[PDB]
């Protein structure tokens, strides 16, 4: 009962997994000091829509799930850090994460993504972006603007090391 | 005296001995590999496993080959940087208290090289696997039944891989699983395949049906919308299939097939506009391929292992090609437009005793890999320099 959580407003890192989570309630406004939430072993398809009320979160509760998007709360996340958006099917990803810079882990399995715009080349504070399962053969130029970050999940082969020998080759060769 | 006949009492001494001489000083100096630190150990000789091997903290992969025994306690819960484990002709049926940290953190394996009776079962039901390596396992149609609901259901399952069996459908009703992205199978015997796969496995980015005897490609493969394959290596592909389904699937980006019987390709190869990497070999061709100069995205020239007397005037296509490969021919002439491209990195033209090179090779100053065999090799001009 989240009216009790209105008096328990200092739950800063709520964590709970290995459970029967159907969905999350909309009253998660009632915890302002919350700065990180992460779950696992949850069954869903609908999007968590009450996330933009809480401005402080740095982790997402999105492992062992079934999801098709990241929701419209993307415009207000700035101080966030962790995205283990894993167990999904989506190709599109919204062009929003050039605004937020503090996020450092895109631990995103199961996404055969196609495009990675300026949002992937803007985040200097990031250093990690996991992906397995991909076309991995579009390989955009914004990855050339990624020398501040170091390592991705699977992309380091000669498919990216033969496209664009001036941007990404000089990037991932001056980095090491 | 009757003590020394009982074999379990001798198993006691071999277990105490193999715990004895594998100290930390001996075992921890043995670890060596480059990408991941695989603990090799002579496990065919090791009848019982050691346990001081669990006292090593930078070990993330290791291999088990020909064990009689089964020992792995929850002691390796502490060194939970492990993500995959090789087991081959190897059971380990001790696993109740240790099931949870391998259920979560371990996501991959090499469970190959068994029969169809001694098959580990816990690997079926730990819900967080990503890549399966199940080869050398002679899966008959009574052995199709061992593919059950949990590996049908589970989350992260990237790939699986099957080799050298009588199999034609190991478990393709698994296809509701959300990460089938590379399905690779070996040693087909027939041309039969199940229709449930392509309309429910909506997510394969690769497929490698090596060592088949088909000439068929699934024409109904249009449902899966992000695919970069057609691979049927080691197959007599006589004439290729209906390509307007490949016009629907214009997102074919890495099409490659060889050890084949390609006569010619129809001009529907223009239809895959998003095709950047393409390499063939081992096919009989002398004719000039027609529609090849429409593939603007290209990076490789799929003309390996076929003779050519006159290469076509199609090098006005190659703005951004990256690799040559042209092998087994006799030609001495090449047109001028190769100074258009600066993108290529391999002069890869085997078996051409060509005369010399024009000014266009001075285009490719940043190039570092040149390949030929046989030349006039007497001019060798300064545009190479």
């Amino acid at each position: 009962e989240i009216i009790s959580f209105q008096h328990l407003k200092r739950l800063t890192c709520l964590k709970l997994w290995h459970n029967k989570i159907v969905t999350i309630p909309p009253s998660i406004t009632h915890v302002k000091n919350l700065e990180s939430l992460y779950f696992s072993n949850n069954k869903l398809e609908s999007l968590p829509v009450a996330v933009f009320s809480l401005q402080k979160l740095r982790c997402l509760d999105v492992s062992y799930n079934n999801i098709s998007m990241i929701p419209i709360e993307i415009g207000l996340l700035q101080n966030l850090q962790h995205l283990h958006i894993t167990g999904n099917k989506v190709d599109i990803l919204p062009k929003q994460l050039f605004k937020c810079i503090k996020l450092r882990t895109l631990n995103l399995g199961q996404n055969c993504i196609t495009s990675l715009p300026e949002k992937v080349g803007q985040l200097s504070q990031l250093t990690q972006l996991e992906l397995k399962g991909n076309c991995f053969d579009r390989l955009p130029a914004q990855l050339g603007q990624c020398r501040m970050l170091k390592k991705s999940g699977l992309v380091v082969e000669d498919h990216l090391f033969d496209t664009l020998p001036l941007e990404v080759k000089e990037a991932l060769n001056q980095d090491i | 005296f009757g003590v020394f006949l009982s074999e379990v009492s001798e198993n006691k001494l071999r277990e105490i001995s193999l715990n004895h001489e594998w100290t930390f000083e001996k075992l921890r100096q043995h670890i060596s590999r480059n990408a991941q630190d695989k603990q090799e150990l002579h496990l065919f000789m090791l009848s019982g496993v050691p346990d001081a091997v669990f006292d090593l903290t930078d070990l993330d992969v290791l291999k088990l080959e020909l064990i009689p025994e089964a020992k792995i306690p929850a002691k390796i819960s502490q060194m939970t940087n492990l993500q995959e484990l090789h087991l081959c002709h190897c059971p380990a049926k001790v696993e109740q208290t240790a099931f949870s940290f391998l259920r979560d953190h371990l996501r991959c394996l090499h469970v190959k090289f068994t029969d169809v009776a001694e098959i580990p079962a816990w690997v079926y039901l730990l819900k967080n696997l990503r890549e399966l390596y199940l080869i050398g396992n002679l899966n008959s149609e009574n052995n199709k039944m061992i593919g059950l609901e949990s590996l049908r259901e589970l989350r992260h399952l990237k790939i699986l891989h099957v080799k050298s069996n009588l199999t034609k459908v190991p478990s393709n009703i698994t296809d509701v699983a959300p990460h089938l992205t590379k399905l690779v199978i070996h040693n087909d015997g027939t041309k039969l395949l199940v229709l449930n796969s392509l309309k429910k496995m909506m997510n394969v980015a690769e497929l490698e049906l090596q060592n088949c005897e088909l000439e068929r490609i699934p024409h109904a493969i249009f449902s899966l919308s992000n695919l970069q394959e057609l691979d049927l290596k080691s197959n007599n592909i006589r004439t290729i299939e209906e390509i307007i389904s490949f016009q629907h699937l214009k997102r074919l980006t890495c099409l490659k097939l060889w050890h084949n019987k390609i006569v010619t390709i129809p001009p529907s190869i223009t239809h895959v506009k998003n095709l950047e990497s393409l390499y063939f070999s081992n096919n009989k061709l002398e004719s000039l391929p027609v529609a090849v100069f429409s593939l603007q995205k290209l990076r490789c020239l799929d003309v390996s292992y076929n003779n050519i007397s006159m290469i076509p005037i199609e090098i006005g296509l190659l703005q951004n090609l990256q690799h040559l490969h042209i092998t087994g021919n006799k030609v001495d002439i090449l047109p001028k437009q190769l100074f258009k491209c600066i993108k290529l990195r391999t002069l890869n033209l085997g078996q051409n005793c060509i005369t010399s090179l024009p000014e266009k090779v001075g285009q490719l100053s940043q190039l570092t890999q040149l390949e030929l065999k046989g030349n006039c090799f007497d001019r060798l001009p300064a545009q190479l320099g």
